[PDB]
């Protein structure tokens, strides 16, 4: 009745250890442009500066 | 797309169009005639001009080298319109751009020879001025009577020609 109450605590600490390893791997995971920056306007693509614009500028 | 320098040095190149681009009949009209004939070469050669700017769009960066075929054809049809307006209405065309060579080439100053030219070209060459993008219940500005903006001096020959067109009844 005491070896079991230790197995409970050691499971409760190994769970916290795996919780840390996860949440330390979830930081270094690379992130989308829609989560990291502006959620709508999800493209990085400009079309910047359209008043005297020339056809053939897109690529 | 850029304004010139401290000390810009002009140069030309005595060279030739190399092998595969044929010879073309380029517009030899100055600012006053092609500013005068702008709506008519815009009315006839709409899809060729549209096609050239579309082809320049689709080949992004290829651009200049890509649509040699097709800026060949906008020049030909613009030259066609201005040869036709020469042989059609050389006198009244000439009246309009001899007007428009004064007044800073402001279009505002020459309504009088303009409407005469527009009758002549709509009769013989059946092309018409339109200002597009203009929703209805908005009068186009070269049709209105008593405008606010009147020129300094109405030029003399168009006063005379417009009065004689009134007397003949062709206007």
């Amino acid at each position: 009745d005491i070896l079991n109450e230790e197995a409970k605590i050691v499971q409760a600490l190994n769970n916290q250890r795996e919780l840390t390893i996860k949440m330390h791997e979830l930081k270094r995971e690379e992130k989308d442009y829609a989560h990291s920056y502006s959620p709508l306007f999800s493209d990085p693509v400009p079309q910047g500066g359209s008043i005297g614009k020339a056809p053939g500028s897109s690529r | 797309p850029r304004e010139a320098a401290a000390h810009w040095v002009p140069f030309e190149d005595k060279a030739n169009m190399p092998d595969n681009v044929p010879d073309v009949v380029e517009v030899g009209a100055t600012s006053a005639p092609l500013l005068s004939a702008s709506y008519f070469i815009g009315a006839k050669c709409k899809p060729y001009n549209d096609d050239f700017m579309l082809c320049r769009e689709e080949s992004q960066g290829s651009g200049a080298i890509d649509c040699l075929k097709e800026g060949r054809r906008v020049t030909r049809c613009a030259v066609s319109v201005i040869e036709d307006i020469n042989k059609s209405c050389l006198d009244e065309f000439r009246l309009h751009w001899q007007c428009l060579e004064q007044n800073n080439h402001q279009l505002s100053g020459c309504r009088k020879a303009e409407a005469l030219l527009n009758k002549c070209v709509f009769t013989k060459l059946n092309l018409e001025k339109k200002i597009p993008g203009l929703r209805p219940d908005e009068e186009p500005v070269f049709l209105k009577k008593d405008p606010w903006i009147k020129p300094a001096v109405d030029d003399f020959k168009s006063v005379r020609a417009y009065a004689e067109a009134k007397k003949n009844g062709t206007l």
